[PDB]
DNA sequence: GCTTGACAAAAGTGTTAAATTGTGCTATACTGGGAGCCGTCACGGATGCG
């Protein structure tokens, strides 16, 4: 048994945003000219932001701190 | 055939997802704006780095703010009657 | 108490101009998807593969 610290639940959702966003730069690669084509038109970020407000906001991991006292927290 | 056919593929499929899309039925005038209105403030995230002020959006597409500002409010989405507030089985919305 | 009369103030139609909406079209060539899959755990009972 090993433990997944904070740092591997959010490079997760980060993997899968990024997974996303690649099957959309694959989507959009190959409908423009190959000449005056630049990141930018064929990266969208939304992908990987909403992955990551998705999992704060939702993932039962994220829990909402209980603060009735010092040791609580 | 394929360039000709490749255009009304595409228009039969766009105006369908337009028309049958969401629960809440927008006619295709009003969907082509609120794409409209998407593709702009996807184009200006990049270039302006923060989230940009309903009224750049208007004045960039001619409007009036408190048009962006009904647009938006049209984009509503209904929710589902049927959620799992209480973090198990046991009460919905 | 019970009428008549002269007037603003609202309830109703007519007709236009305007806003909304429902369809159609765009001609380089483009030709079979992608999410998979995570410790019960026991119990019967039906199914279907060989």
């Amino acid at each position: 048994r090993r433990l997944r610290t904070v740092g591997e639940l959010i490079q997760n959702q980060i993997r899968v945003g990024l997974s996303r966003m690649e099957r959309v730069v694959r989507e959009r690669m190959t409908t423009q000219d190959v000449e005056a084509i630049t990141p930018q038109t064929l990266i969208n970020i939304r992908p990987v932001v909403a992955a990551i407000k998705e999992f704060f906001g939702t993932s039962q991991l994220s829990q909402f701190m209980d603060q009735n006292n010092p040791l609580s927290g | 055939f394929s360039t000709y056919a490749t255009w009304w593929i595409r228009q039969a499929i766009t105006r369908a997802m337009a028309d049958q899309a969401r629960t809440i039925r927008i006619p295709v005038h009003m969907v082509e704006v609120i794409n409209k209105l998407g593709r702009i403030q996807r184009e200006l995230l990049q270039d302006l780095g923060r989230e940009p002020t309903p009224e750049e959006l208007a004045k960039e597409m001619d409007i009036t703010p408190e048009k962006v500002l009904e647009i938006q409010q049209y984009a509503r989405e209904p929710i589902s009657l049927d959620q799992t507030i209480g973090d198990e089985g046991d009460s919905q919305l």
